[PDB]
RNA sequence: GACAGCAGGACGGUGGCCAUGGAAGUCGGAAUCCGCUAAGGAGUGUGUAACAACUCACCUGCCGAAUCAACUAGCCCUGA
């Protein structure tokens, strides 16, 4: 299993991961052409990428994070042809999508059963953070719903 | 700072006192952060483990309350690096020796405990080129098809051995289990009783 | 600001005797014996127990830096107990660089001669305090053994090996040569 | 090249606080110079690494 | 003030001029050091007019006189206040004298501050004297004497210089 | 039950965010929370170009009662 954590494009502009993989032999450019169909559509952003080998194959398999995905849930798409207007427009609500998010979130944040984690989520963005009528310095203390209906 | 906190602080701990009135004392010397949060996020269904400072020498003051039984028995026995366990469900002498799970192979320089740590002859899987460390420490390898192989069979670190740091990278790349350690539990208290655990205990 | 007296507290193993004819002291041991004068400092040493060895380094008025002094006759009281008991034990080793060091005993190990020196062709003769032994260990490589009872005289027998092997005209930062002192203990083990 | 030994030799010969108004070599853990040809300053630097 | 020898304390009392814009002066009074009356009177003048609004030639002083030591057979333990001037600036400054009497602890005081800081008689202005008990002296100094059972010798003690003849075969030894 | 001393920890979200010659705390720009908590500062520095090791604030074990910081002015010293 290799791991890497990086996208724009596809790239192979003769530049790649590779290192551990020469050892195996599998991919050289057929593991990076089938990570373009298995990146394609989604998205056009960073995202987290690891590959399992078993002699010949690449299988890629993309753990959401969740900043990645907290700037994915942003206006798509956006990638190049007239961008910088600036960097940080985010005007979302995320009303029930983060809480699906932390819902998916299985084995990676050593939690409590969905108490703090609203807080945790609140807190850790950076161009969005809530909907546009409230604000997150009052979501530390407001309400302390779904930490019943999770578990 | 540190009065208030101190007090919410004692707070907790005649919280647990007055909820939770059976506990095991551990001792933690060897432990990181990581081994922490997996010890509380495997044990989240039952005991809380508690450690502190030498204010966990409070229940002289809680016997000052004037509402206690001969409890101050546990007194001396806060005495290098120990820390309560509180429960309420056992009743059942399963714990903890079911739950004592060993440390996935953290290596650090500066143990010397228990053992000695042998390399056998194998594929090792490593690339280009990884024979610095060995070539500083001095191993006869061979190059076979892609990963590299060892000819001989020859002990890296003694007992009682200090580990260095290029030691301690190239056992870390070459993924042989190292020095694991976790926590030792001393002794129980369950409702007014002393235990000598040699061996009375579970 | 004139401070009244401060006192030093020395016990003195069963093993070894004290005696002072005034601010002279005179420790015998199984290790030979130490004797050294404080006369310049003006504490007053005195000792009491009936075979309980228990000695006293009271100083009265004074000023700050003699109550810094009184100190200073309380560590080397100190330190001749250490040295006639267990004696002092110095491991150099050889830290060398292209040119080896051949370090050899002379005249009964007090004449430290020390040749090859980063190429210089000069033979460097370093003799030794009166009271030191020299030796070139075994088991291990280039260390250096200086064995003794007074600390003073072991450890300045160490800093004129040590400045004896120094590298001149160049940078002291490459060419990291000379025969640093690397342990500093006791000959009896395990105390 | 034992680095151990090399170790030795930095600690003998490099990890020295250096002063920028006296150029004394003093100690790793130094406040002053203990020169008095400054005036005992606190203006004290690293010995420079690579 | 020139504080020479010691010092001797004076309650001064004083007051304005009977005027028929206003009668009965209330008539203050002060505790003032100083060697001798004259000296008291004037210090005390100085003081007043840096006070209230008051002038010698528009006043005068209704009694002077001397303060002897309640318990001069008593040890006892003196905080004094200062308002001295230093070359920068002037400063405030607490200090403790063991001392028997009153006039004898603002002596030290005057000698002491004399010594160390190079503060001149002209500076130096008590601001007030209080007799401190056991236990809230701030002086380690004082604190340190403050020992029942108390021990020390005399090391090193010589004396009589050429009391003795000039040309003797001794040698002389000490303590 | 502090100051110094010795020993141990110094995490999870998160290789967060603006960047791609790198940033995965460590050139830089804006910030700034939660959990585990014994405690970790979206980090005081050293580095390997970066990825990693080291260290510090903070925390705990032994020790044992005074400790630390910034100004000020008298003598003396450097500046001379
Ligand atoms: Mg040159
Ligand atoms: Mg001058």
């Amino acid at each position: 299993v290799y791991l890497r954590c990086t996208g724009g494009e596809v790239g192979a502009t003769s530049a790649l991961a590779p290192k551990i993989g020469p050892l195996g032999l599998s991919p050289k450019k057929v593991g990076d052409d089938i990570a373009k169909a298995t990146g394609d559509w989604k998205g056009l952003r960073i995202t987290v990428k690891l590959t399992i080998q078993n002699r010949q194959a690449q299988i890629e398999v993309v753990p959401s994070a969740s900043a990645l995905i907290i700037k994915a849930l942003k206006e798509p798409p956006r990638d190049r042809k007239k961008q910088k207007n600036i960097k940080h427009s985010g005007n979302i609500t995320f009303d029930e999508i983060v809480n699906i998010a932390r819902q998916m979130r299985h084995r990676s944040l050593a939690r409590e059963l969905s108490g703090t984690i609203k807080e945790i989520l609140g807190t850790a963005q950076s161009v969005g953070c809530n909907v546009d009528g409230r604000h997150p310095h009052d979501i530390i203390d407001d309400i302390n719903s779904g930490a019943v209906e999770c578990p | 700072d540190r009065a208030t906190w101190k007090s919410n602080y004692f707070l907790k701990i005649i919280q647990l006192l007055d909820d939770y009135p059976k506990c095991f004392i551990v001792g933690a010397d060897n432990v990181g952060s990581k081994q922490m949060q997996q010890i509380r996020m495997s044990l989240r269904g039952k005991a809380v483990v508690l450690m502190g400072k030498n204010t966990m020498m409070r229940k002289a003051i809680r016997g000052h309350l004037e509402n206690n039984p001969a409890l101050e028995k546990l007194l001396p026995h806060i005495r290098g690096n120990v820390g309560f366990v509180f429960t309420k469900e056992d009743l059942t002498e399963i714990r903890d020796m079911l739950r004592a799970n060993k440390v996935p192979a953290a290596a650090r320089a500066g143990a010397i405990a228990p053992c000695e740590v042998t390399v056998p002859a194998q594929n090792t899987g490593l690339g280009p080129e990884k024979t610095s460390f060995f070539q500083a420490l001095g191993i006869t390898t061979k190059i076979s098809r892609g990963t590299i192989e060892i000819l001989s069979d020859v002990q890296l670190i003694k007992t009682g051995d200090k580990v260095g740091a290029s030691e301690a990278t190239l056992l870390n790349m070459l993924n042989i289990s190292p020095f694991s350690f976790g926590l030792v539990i001393q002794q129980v208290f369950d409702n007014g009783s002393i235990y000598n655990p040699e061996v009375l205990d579970i | 600001m004139k401070t009244i007296l401060s006192n030093q507290t020395v016990d003195i193993p069963e093993n070894v005797d004290i005696t002072l004819k005034g601010r002279t002291v005179i420790v015998k041991g199984p290790r030979g014996t130490l004797r050294r004068d404080f006369n310049h400092i003006n504490v007053e040493l005195s000792l009491l127990g009936k075979k309980k060895k228990r000695l006293r380094v009271d100083k009265w008025w004074g000023n700050r830096k003699e109550l810094a002094t009184v100190r200073t006759i309380c560590s080397h009281v100190q330190n001749m107990i250490k040295g006639v008991t267990l004696g002092f034990r110095y491991k150099m080793r050889s830290v060398y660089a292209h040119f080896p060091i051949n370090v050899v005993i002379q005249e009964n190990g007090s004449l430290v001669e020390i040749r090859n020196f980063l190429g210089e062709k000069y033979i460097r003769r370093v003799r030794m305090r009166p009271g030191v032994a020299c030796s070139v260990s075994q088991a291990q490589k280039d260390e250096l053994i200086l064995e003794g009872n007074d600390i003073e005289l072991v450890s300045n027998s160490a800093a004129l090996i040590q400045q004896a092997t120094t590298v001149k005209n160049k940078d002291i930062r490459k060419f990291l040569d000379g025969i640093y002192v690397s342990e500093k203990g006791t000959v009896q083990q395990a105390d | 090249i034992e680095p151990s030994l090399r170790q030795l030799a930095q600690k003998y010969n490099c990890d020295k606080m250096i002063c920028r108004k006296c150029y004394a070599r003093l100690h790793p853990r130094a406040v002053n110079c203990r020169k008095k040809k400054c005036g005992h300053t606190n203006n004290l630097r690293p010995k420079k690494k690579v | 003030m020139k504080a020479s020898g010691t010092l001797r304390e004076y309650k001064v009392v004083g007051r304005c001029l009977p005027t028929p814009k206003c009668h009965t002066p209330p008539l203050y009074r002060m505790r003032i050091f100083a060697p001798n009356h004259v000296v008291a009177k004037s210090r005390f003048w100085y003081f007043v007019s840096q006070l209230k609004k008051m002038k010698k030639s528009s006043g005068e002083i209704v009694y002077c006189g001397q303060v002897f030591e309640k318990s001069p057979l008593r040890v006892k333990n003196f905080g004094i206040w200062l308002r001295y001037d230093s070359r920068s600036g002037t400063h405030n400054m607490y200090r403790e004298y063991r001392d028997l009497t009153t006039a004898g602890a603002v002596t030290q005081c005057y000698r002491d501050m004399g010594a160390r800081h190079r503060a001149r008689a002209h500076s130096i202005q008590i601001m007030k004297v209080e007799e401190i008990a056991a236990s809230k002296c701030r002086r380690p100094a004082v604190k340190q004497f403050h020992d029942s059972k108390i021990k020390f010798p005399l090391p090193h003690r010589v004396l009589r210089r050429q009391h003795k003849p000039r040309f003797t075969t001794k040698r002389p030894n000490t303590f």
